[PDB]
């Protein structure tokens, strides 16, 4: 690494600094004073104090990226968001008066809820002890399941069975399916929760 | 060759022919203006084309064509 | 020396590329009417009328399609020479598929029109007789990474042995591009392969509209006739590098073309090997221009499957229409 | 609805309607604009279930020029120019909608760049063996021309016998619609049918039968270069295309009774840098000589009033779903990111 150990990661949170000194606790006052002495790394290209910034969508875009072509990944992400928005508007214009109150048109809300609906809380850990592999249930950390939902969504959208259907169109369809607890990603979560319930007797190996 | 030569001569030019034809047609339907028109044309043809030159040409053409 | 990019490689199509309207767009070009007149003189019927306006059923016949493709290929060569003299002047390699081989040699100055057309005629007639002798056919099979071709041919032969016939024939007849081959042999074996594609891991299967199993030992009776017709012909040294189909390498000495043109009749077509031998090179180095002189665009798709980068500089001569009336 | 104007009549818009959106009816949409609107504005029309155009200074000035136009003088050439995505196409659409409501005859070319690139059925004209026909591009335009000007096709009549082939000919005095039909039914004569129409419309308008508008978007294609090739892989010049050759005659001010309005476009242009937007740079010497004399009209980015009104329009259509968008900080961020460019603002708002 080209940064010395003294260098610390920057804090881009804009409203953190505007906090009144009166609200600051003694510990928070101390750490604010301490950061004065520390050296701070240059903020990386990426996160910004923008009010429209979304770390989850940024991570999804980075996970779609191939060969460092970030422009194309962000283009695909924004196209997916626009497609979801337009599909929801089309479904809203054609809905009954009482059905328009339960139709979400915010693409960010749909994206977050669809990813949350696919998060597995339990997983397996291959462990060979007696000469034969043994899959044991283990509770998944929050970061692990957040990553797994994204990875499953992207892998499902990268299947070759979808011939000539462009990535934004496939991803919008999968997101809207997972928003309603439907589709193959929700089934992949269910088949993991079931295959980890089928081996609850193997937890004693942990 | 005219390309090698560093001058667009407004005399005996397509701009002059077109404006002469247009004014003859206007008179049939019915100068300092032509001087400023040729100045703007020569500027746009020889110097750099900026929006100031474009606006000068616009004003000259409007005055010649009776557009307000 | 010349760099790759101003040189040119001419590819000649084979049987299965015939089409009604073939020949239109080439007639008004120089020297084509004389070639069709020579075709009439040698054959004994009006190839021109059949190629232009035909029922497509008389044209799909083996005795009629191959000479039509031959004459159309050479007419397209004449058209290309008229349009682009430099391309014909800067020619490095030539290759034909099954019958277009006879065209490439005639283009390379190893044969003249009359002898080549006579060879093609006798070849087509003998192949038609051989196909009539025993029921047979050709099946295009597109496999996946888990597909075993020799294995599947083995069970396809076991089926016919169980039914009971003398030495069932079912082997790969054409290597076109990766994981796609053309199997040839008795219709029972091909039906077995079609109905057991799922077990054999064949993504697609399509029976070819051909008379019989070409490029197999079943065509052996058609070897002795053609040989005699080739015996009289004096084959010269090709001026350009003409590639073979039996072993997919350049013809070296003219005295070996005589027997290779007969082995090609009863040997698999090594098209993928020929494409490698012509276009193989290191990454980054330039590729030559490619011109498909003849009907259809099948060789274009095959080259696309084989080499994308070589396919980037590929173009086809239009033998159905001409932009300008010369 | 501060961003909307109740005056949906383009003939009565003035400086007090600047920054306000006026509605185009579905009937006017399908009649006046089968092809004119930009591709990404049609998505907004389909999503909002309504077409609304902001009234801006370029369109107001070009409308004031067309209201005071003398129909005895030769037709005046108006050229809309500006940076990429500044709204010149929609200003031309506003002017076309104004002219249509006053029973003008509309000759609208939605994009002249399509005629000089990516043509798969290129033919050689039987009329003139040195030119090429584009039946697919000519027949597509003929149908929409028929749609826009269906009323006049029976009032307007030819003054010559046009011979499509030895069997078929259009006799003198037949309605112009027949000619259009012959171009729509048999594509082989589509390109020949377009030119005749132009030849008629330029002539009859001089007689005073009707007022003609020539609306050519992406006019810079006519005097540039083409990406179309012969069978010998040789380049083809724009003048060798009959469709392009006949449309140049309409840009010349050798006829009266109408106005010529055009808009430049680097989007889809051939052999032009991304940042070239000025008249000479995009037109070329030949194009400038052809159009000269002409009146250029500048189209710029949104001023603060227009930017605020556009964001209020999107908010009224509930098109900004992010919670921070309606706030003031989000408006500053959008203003900075787009720099008031209409196209960038629309694209950014599309996915928020
Ligand atoms: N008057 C307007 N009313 C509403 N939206 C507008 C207006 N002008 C511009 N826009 C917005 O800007 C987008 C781009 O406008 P337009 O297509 O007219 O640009 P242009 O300057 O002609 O572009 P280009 O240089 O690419 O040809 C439109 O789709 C619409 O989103
Ligand atoms: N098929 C056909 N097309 C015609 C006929 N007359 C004119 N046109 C077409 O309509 C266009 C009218 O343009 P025109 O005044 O004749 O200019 P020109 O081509 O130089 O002679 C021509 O370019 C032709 O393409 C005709 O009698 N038959
Ligand atoms: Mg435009």
């Amino acid at each position: 690494s080209r940064y010395s150990p003294e260098f610390k990661d920057p804090l881009i949170d804009k409203e953190y600094y505007r906090k009144p000194v009166e609200e600051l606790t003694e510990e928070e006052k101390y750490v604010r004073e301490l950061k004065k002495t520390q050296l701070i790394k240059a903020a990386p290209a990426g996160k910004t104090s923008s009010v429209f910034e979304d770390p989850v969508i940024s991570k999804f875009t980075n996970m779609m990226m191939i060969g460092g072509n970030k422009v194309l990944a962000r283009s695909l992400m924004i196209q997916t968001l626009e497609a979801v928005k337009r599909k929801q508007f089309e479904k809203y214009h054609a809905a009954s008066a009482e059905e328009q109150a339960t139709i979400e048109r915010n693409p960010y809300t749909i994206f977050h809820q669809a990813l949350k609906n696919c998060e597995p809380m339990i997983g397996l850990v291959p462990i060979l002890k007696g000469g034969r592999f043994y899959q044991v249930p283990v509770p998944l950390p929050d970061r692990r399941r957040r990553f797994l939902a994204m990875k499953w969504m992207i892998t499902e959208c990268r299947d070759k069975k979808h011939q000539r259907t462009l990535m934004p169109e496939k991803l919008s369809h999968k997101l809207l399916e997972a928003f309603h607890n439907q589709g193959p990603v929700i089934k992949r979560k269910h088949d993991l929760h079931k295959m980890a319930e089928a081996n609850r007797a193997l937890a004693h190996y942990r | 060759t005219e390309a090698d030569m560093e001058e667009y001569i407004w005399e005996n030019s397509s701009s002059e022919r077109n404006i002469l034809e247009t004014l003859l047609q206007m008179k049939a339907a019915e100068t300092k203006e032509i001087e400023e028109y040729k100045k703007s044309v020569v500027s746009l043809k020889n110097e750099e084309e900026n929006e100031n030159s474009i606006s000068q040409y616009k004003e000259s053409v409007k005055r010649l064509l009776n557009v307000t | 020396r010349r760099m790759p990019g101003q040189c040119s490689v001419l590819l000649f199509p084979g049987q299965g590329s015939q089409v009604v309207g073939m020949g239109r767009g080439l007639l008004n070009y120089p020297r084509v009417r004389e070639l069709y007149a020579a075709a009439r003189r040698v054959l004994g019927y009006d190839l021109l009328e059949l190629s232009l306006h035909g029922p497509q059923e008389t044209l799909d016949r083996t005795v009629h399609c191959q000479p039509a493709i031959f004459v159309a290929s050479l007419a397209a060569v004449e058209k290309l020479h008229h349009l682009q003299p430099s391309v014909i002047e800067n020619c490095v390699a030539a290759a034909g598929f099954s019958v277009g081989e006879f065209a490439a040699l005639v283009f390379a100055g190893a044969m003249e029109f009359a002898e080549g057309l006579y060879a093609v005629k006798i070849r087509a007639e003998a192949m038609q007789e051989a196909s009539e002798a025993v029921p047979s056919g050709m099946l295009s099979v597109l496999g996946q990474p888990q597909s075993k071709f020799n294995f599947a041919c083995l069970e396809a032969r076991e089926h016919c042995k169980s039914l009971g016939i003398e030495n069932p024939v079912c082997e790969v007849s054409n290597y076109l591009f990766p994981d796609c081959r053309v199997i040839s042999g008795h219709q029972e074996a091909l039906r077995f392969l079609q109905k057991n594609s799922s077990k054999f891991h064949f993504r697609r299967t399509r029976m070819l509209p051909v008379s019989g199993a070409f490029h197999t030992r079943l065509m052996e009776p058609a070897v002795e006739p053609l040989t005699q017709a080739l015996k009289a012909v004096d084959i010269k040294k090709p001026l350009v590098s003409v590639y073979s189909n039996v072993h997919a390498h350049r013809y070296r000495h003219p005295g070996h073309i005589h027997k290779l043109l007969a082995q090609q009749l009863v040997s698999p077509v090594k098209w993928e090997q020929t494409m490698h031998a012509i276009y193989e090179r290191k990454k980054g180095r330039g590729f030559p221009q490619t011109f498909e002189v003849g009907p259809g665009r099948q060789l274009g798709a095959i080259l696309k499957s084989c080499n994308m980068q070589a396919w980037k500089s590929y173009s086809a001569v239009d033998v159905l229409q001409t932009l300008e009336h010369v | 609805a501060i961003s909307r104007t109740n005056e949906n009549d383009p003939a009565k818009h003035g400086d007090q309607h600047e920054g306000q959106h006026y509605n185009i009816s579905p009937q006017d949409l399908e009649t006046v604009f089968p092809h004119g609107l930009p591709p990404r504005f049609v998505m907004q029309v389909k999503t909002f279930s309504e077409a609304c155009l902001m009234v801006r200074k370029p369109a107001l000035e070009l409308l004031h020029y067309l209201k005071n136009t003398s129909f005895a003088y030769p037709a005046i050439r108006y050229l809309l120019y500006g940076e990429k995505g500044t709204g010149k196409t929609l200003s031309l659409c506003h002017v076309i909608h104004f002219c249509a409501k006053q029973d003008w005859l509309i000759l609208h070319i939605p994009d002249a760049h399509l005629w000089v690139k990516n043509c798969r059925d290129l033919l050689q004209s039987s009329y003139n063996k040195q030119r090429f026909d584009q039946p697919l591009e000519a027949s597509t335009w003929l149908k929409n021309f028929k749609t826009t000007n269906e009323r006049f096709l029976n009032q307007i009549k030819v003054q010559e016998k046009y011979v499509w082939n030895k069997r078929e000919s259009t006799e003198k005095g037949s309605p112009l619609g027949e000619v259009v039909e012959q171009g729509i039914t048999r594509v082989r004569n589509a390109t020949d049918a377009v030119g005749i129409v132009l030849k008629e419309l330029k002539r009859q308008s001089s007689l005073g039968m009707f007022h003609l508008l020539v609306a050519v978007d992406g006019i810079n294609a006519l005097w540039g270069r083409t990406t179309l090739k012969r069978e010998d892989k040789s380049p083809i010049a724009p003048e060798e295309l009959a469709l392009v050759h006949n449309l140049r005659k309409m840009m010349k001010n050798d006829w009266h009774g109408g106005a010529i309005v055009s808009a430049l476009s680097q989007t889809g242009s051939l052999f032009k840098p991304r940042k070239a937007y000025l008249p000479q740079e995009l037109l070329g010497k030949e194009g400038f000589d052809a159009l000269d004399p002409f009146i250029p009209i500048l189209v710029s980015n949104y001023n603060p009033k227009e930017f605020e009104s556009c964001i209020q329009y999107y908010l009224e259509n509930n098109w900004l779903q992010h919670e921070k968008a309606p706030t003031e900080e989000g408006k500053k961020e959008l203003l900075f990111l787009s720099n008031a460019n209409p196209s960038l603002l629309e694209r950014h708002c599309a996915y928020l």
